[PDB]
């Protein structure tokens, strides 16, 4: 999920 | 839980600060505004603000407090929310358009170069009006899109966030007193702010289902990023 | 307009005499969906007869009443539906011989998404206590907030709403919350209406593809009712 | 016309 991903960053 | 801490004037201070930036869109006068260049422009300018919304949340308070998955729903979602009630936001000062960016200024007009988009505008212009007629205030606008934010998925943990939404409660109502407003006009304007809330409930809902039927009529490429969101409203 | 000059306590009362009565129903995802679309179908001719007793609204031109109707009905049926579910945890009161849970949802397609928000806002409405006064505000005020901005015929709604907001709070105030749980509370109700929002346009699409389907004949005021919405 | 038009006038 890119979203997922996003987030981390 | 450090968000509970602060003053109501560290709070706006803070939302004010994570404001994104307006951003600009990839608009190119020759070429004739179609239903897929329309469509196009849109949704290019909503994935560019994406990048931008994903960072501001990180930064309203209370927000990282959750875990990863809960941050994750939340944005998925209140994302079209968040992108209205900024556009209605910007397009305060010019009665009659959306200005959607500083070189994309639409009117209703031209949402009927898309099927069922007029409709859309219409809401987004009505809300506009609104804005204006109560003279919504910037410290009031970045209350109210964190409000978006945490409650339209709020679905311990639910309850730092509704411990979170009463914190922004207190800091409308405290940006109210100072602008000299008795009690009564305080809760008279709090409940004008928060009814406003489900008309862009209702738009994004709108859009939304707008959104996936421009999808399933193939009238533009949507990113990854749009289509992970959209498959979010539907499962 | 008389509705202007009440006391907040003839507000509650007029909003208390005017309920619409509780309807009974008259398993298959076409019967299930039958039995849906035909009770709200005669709840509907209720909520008219009721909206006309709700202070202002009388006041308003028929058309206006005919756009805010057509905009808020679904929402109206489901505030009722998750108020009477409130002591049935776990349960959907559509009528007193209709209570459903998540399970008989799963009959129709979509449909237990739709149960599961419903359910989680009659939960909502539990930890809250909800007050039956403070139910009957937040109705009126769907009725006359849901369709107002797609319009001094506004102007007259916004005041009869302010007065509404006065009311809430006036109940507030009189069952002994602070000033600061008073603005909380109203906050509180007042999101609360954005998730009814979200569910009546759910419903709303879903009973379009309920149609679009052919798998329940709508009556002709429903099909009315879902094309101001398309 | 309109069925809700109508029921309103009642
Ligand atoms: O309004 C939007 C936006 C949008 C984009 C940027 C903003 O700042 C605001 C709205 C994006 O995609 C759509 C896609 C649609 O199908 C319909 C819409 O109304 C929109
Ligand atoms: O919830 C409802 C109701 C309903 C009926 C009576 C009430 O009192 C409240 C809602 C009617 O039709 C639907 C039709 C749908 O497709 C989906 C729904 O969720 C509903």
């Amino acid at each position: 999920k890119i979203l997922h991903r996003l987030l981390q960053d | 839980s450090l968000a509970l801490s602060l003053t109501a004037d560290q709070m706006v201070s803070a939302l004010l600060d994570a404001e994104p930036p307006i951003l600009y869109s990839e608009y190119d006068p020759t070429r004739p505004f179609s239903e897929a260049s329309m469509m196009g422009l849109l949704t290019n300018l909503a994935d560019r603000e994406l990048v931008h919304m994903i960072n501001w949340a990180k930064r309203v308070p209370g927000f990282v407090d959750l875990t990863l998955h809960d941050q994750v729903h939340l944005l998925e979602c209140a994302w079209l929310e968040i992108l209205m009630i900024g556009l209605v936001w910007r397009s305060m000062e010019h009665p009659g358009k959306l200005l959607f960016a500083p070189n994309l200024l639409l009117d209703r007009n031209q949402g009927k170069c898309v099927e069922g988009m007029v409709e859309i505008f219409d809401m987004l212009l009505a809300t506009s009006s609104r804005f204006r007629m109560m003279n919504l205030q910037g410290e009031e606008f970045v209350c109210l899109k964190s409000i978006i934010l945490l409650n339209s998925g709020v679905y311990e943990e639910k309850d730092h966030i509704h411990r979170v939404l009463d914190k922004i409660t207190d800091t409308l109502i405290h940006l109210m007193a100072k602008a000299g407003l008795t009690l009564q006009q305080q809760h008279q304007r709090l409940a004008q702010l928060l009814l406003i809330l489900s008309h862009i409930r209702h738009m994004s809902n709108k859009g939304m289902e707008h959104l996936y039927s421009m999808k399933c009529k193939n009238v533009v490429p949507l990113s990854d990023l749009l289509l992970e969101m959209l498959d979010a409203h539907r499962l």
